[PDB]
């Protein structure tokens, strides 16, 4: 490679017209429209720059080094929390190291497992997905027992296809390369199409479940409108199934369910956009079941909140809610009421953030509170109390795993540094010695205890201060002289939580960089204010947020003057776009953008677009065009900057961000700054994943090589 | 999805299962 040596991107005349409140009709220029479609052009054009970027990354010989430094580090067992089923039995996941899809594993006793003597002397093999085909294009990407522990509800999505298909097997019948060997599969004849976008939901008659479809489609058939809440009885076919709920004069809303333990309720949860907001309607469930007709009663009918049903009690219901408490807090909606009675349970902590609340022990409730993007787990009485906290010197990432009515519950917990920890509380144990570790997850030949994680505030061009976590091995020292690798997604509420990656840390170790997390505004981190800080009008701020921790990183000397590289997926790749063509000159060494948008004019026009408008606004709307476009990383490339190496990543597939935003970016900085120094690569991955499906692991470990040695050269960082 | 496709899943992928 070298600067000017990029394929020849056809220019067209394409313009666009659009209504600016400030200026009126603004005509914008599209010549890369074309790469919107999917045609021989645009695939020889897309190998074009795959070639060319692979032979950039031959000429790095370091690359096949980290793919065996990572391939090492992923090498260890990894397990799930385990669930006690009705029939006595535990299951759990389970991978030997390295295979693409986990196994499900039953324990071979009615009994909690010793799972020091190891899984498969503790367990058989129930369900193993990867024999769902002979060639690995199926995966099974969600999963539910039913409640009596009798059936397994699995959805199976296929390389190539759009939607997922639900089977149903009976408990007794394990799928497994034995299995198939010696008879036929042993699922149900039961198959349900056309599933995505929700859970998995059964009565708690075990008799069937709730589940999102949407229509029918040929494959010349006319997009993913007039979903439909389903209910599927087992033992029959799809056309035998209940619609409970649609609406034809909402066709973009979409549904959710759940049912209360004691048979009570069937809940409803209808949602307009990706905000955090929905209605939640209760119907009483009886001797008839699930049936057309079901009467709602619709206690949350306007767009105004989050409300997750936790339990019932009678018909006093538990909810989580950010309703006037955008840091949430647990109410409860008493409905033997005509109007209902709704009161505070659990009430807001102005300054932490409550994440997760499940009921326990039929009365308890286990919450999750995060500080400071930290969490920390408290154990609730039925009263409202606050008896304890669980596992107090814990430091990251903690989710809940039980089912309410039994004596126990566990914690999977994970940070920085932690790489899986399981803990159990059991109700029946004596008072002090109620709290245990299950399981702890051993890694290989990276030493957890090597690499220290802490949280630094910097400061937005606003005046807002941010934290952000800052890994090194503990060798590493702030001196100016370390790279940085920075990470961040910067949207739709989703917080940047402590996470483990064997294949970060070994990075960290190999070069003496650092690993950078801010927690930037359009994030939840600290709630829903947080949000509202970077999404729509606001939404230059998490650039700004970004962009000034990165400056911070240098300024400070963590990281050295032009070795801090960004790196972000989905929204986290418009992030990385959009901050590489805000920020000054030398702001970043290297940019690795994964399937991002970039088009922010456009990207209502496709598929899933539509429900971001709720994070990005509308560009049909005048008011909104006037701050989406100053924005929009395709329609912001200058020909007056240098800028940093960019690696862009595409995956094709379903529930992706069409590729055409990182195509016309990439076609954009090569038409704009040819000449650059530094290369402005795209790989494409051509694979069409379904929905929910990952790639194999040596995929994966050989991409990971091409992303961190890629940005390891752009940086100048060698192999000691 | 924050580290969705970034890091393995299978410590949390038994937590909602029944």
């Amino acid at each position: 490679w070298a600067p000017g040596n990029y394929p020849s991107t056809r220019r067209s005349d394409h313009v666009d017209t659009y209504q600016s409140a400030s200026k009126g009709e603004v005509p914008v220029p599209d010549p890369y429209q074309w790469l919107e479609e999917s045609t021989d052009e645009v695939d020889k054009w897309t190998t074009a720059q795959a070639d060319l970027a692979q032979s950039y990354l031959d000429q790095n010989a370091d690359i096949q080094k980290l793919a065996e430094k990572f391939r090492a580090s992923r090498n260890y067992a990894k397990f799930s929390a385990p669930t006690l089923l009705d029939d006595g039995h535990w299951y759990w996941f389970y991978n030997r190291g390295l295979q693409s899809q986990s196994v499900l594993y039953r324990s071979k006793e009615p009994a909690l497992p010793d799972f020091s003597k190891g899984d498969d002397n503790v367990g058989d093999v129930f369900f193993d997905p990867n024999v769902l085909a002979a060639d690995g294009s199926a995966g099974m990407v969600l999963c539910k027992f039913s409640p009596d522990g009798k059936f397994f509800a699995y959805a199976v999505s296929h390389l190539g296809g759009d939607y997922s298909t639900i089977y149903v097997r009976s408990t007794s019948s394990p799928l497994s390369q034995a299995s198939v060997a010696q008879g036929v599969d042993g699922r149900l004849s039961d198959e349900v199409k056309w599933f995505k976008f929700s859970t998995i939901i059964w009565t708690k008659d075990s008799k069937g479940f709730l589940y999102q479809r949407y229509p029918a489609r040929e494959r010349h058939e006319g997009s993913d409108r007039n979903a439909m809440m389903c209910y599927h009885k087992v033992g029959t076919t799809q056309e035998e199934d209940i619609i409970v709920y649609q609406d034809n004069e909402h066709p973009e809303w979409i549904y959710g369910a759940d049912t209360s333990e004691d048979g009570k309720y069937l809940y409803l949860y209808q949602f307009k956009d990706t905000s955090k907001k929905n209605l939640l309607w209760v119907a009483e469930l009886d001797e008839d079941g699930v049936k057309s007709g079901i009467h709602w009663r619709k206690v949350v009918n306007e767009y105004a909140a989050d409300y997750n049903i936790i339990t019932n009690h009678g018909s006093l219901v538990y909810i989580k809610t950010n309703l006037n408490a955008p840091q949430y807090k647990v109410i409860t909606i008493d409905l033997s009421k005509d109007e209902p009675e709704i009161r505070d349970f659990i009430p807001e902590e102005k300054d932490a953030k409550l994440a997760q609340v499940n009921c326990a022990n039929e009365e308890y409730f286990v919450a999750i509170y995060k500080r400071n993007v930290k969490d920390e787990i408290y154990l609730y009485s039925k009263a409202g109390v606050q008896l304890t906290r669980l596992a107090p010197d814990f430091v990251g990432a903690a989710s809940i795993a039980n089912r309410q009515k039994q004596t126990h519950f566990f914690l999977t917990l994970s940070g920085f540094n932690t790489p899986g920890t399981i803990a159990r509380y059991d109700f029946t144990a004596p008072e002090t010695q109620r709290f245990s570790i299950l399981r702890t997850t051993k890694v290989n030949e990276l030493d957890p205890d090597d690499f220290e994680s802490t949280q630094v505030w910097y400061e937005s061009k606003d005046g807002t201060k941010i934290p952000m976590f800052i890994v090194r091995h503990k060798s590493t020292k702030f001196d100016g002289t370390a790279a940085a690798i920075q990470y961040g997604y910067g949207g739709f509420a989703t917080s940047a939580d402590p996470f483990f990656s064997p294949i970060i840390l070994t990075f960290l170790q190999t070069y003496g960089a650092i690993f950078a997390v801010p927690s930037i505004r359009g994030g939840g981190e600290f709630g829903e204010e947080w949000h509202k800080g970077g999404r729509r009008e606001t939404k230059v701020n998490t650039f700004d947020d970004f962009i000034a921790a990165a400056q911070f990183l240098v300024k400070n000397k963590y990281a050295a003057p032009g070795k801090v590289a960004i790196n972000g997926a989905s929204n986290g790749g418009l992030l990385v776009m959009g901050s590489i063509v805000r920020a000054p000159e030398g702001t970043f060494g290297a940019a690795v953008p994964e399937g991002g948008v970039a088009d922010l004019l456009k990207f209502h026009k496709f598929t899933g677009g539509q429900a971001w408008i709720s994070e990005y606004g509308n560009p049909s709307i005048p008011e909104e065009f006037d701050y989406i476009y100053p924005l929009s990383p395709v329609h912001n490339v200058r020909t007056d900057k240098v800028m940093p190496a960019t690696l862009i990543t595409v995956n094709i597939g379903a529930g992706r961000v069409v590729p055409m935003h990182s195509f016309k970016f990439i076609a954009t900085l090569q038409h704009n700054v040819p000449q650059n120094p530094h290369p402005l690569l795209i790989k494409i991955d051509k694979s069409w994943l379904g929905h929910g499906m990952g790639k194999p692991t040596d995929k994966n470990v050989k991409d990971a090589a091409d992303k961190w040695g890629f940005i390891a050269r752009a940086l100048g960082l060698e192999l000691k | 999805p924050w580290t969705a496709e970034h890091v393995d899943q299978t410590l949390a992928s038994g937590n909602d299962i029944c």
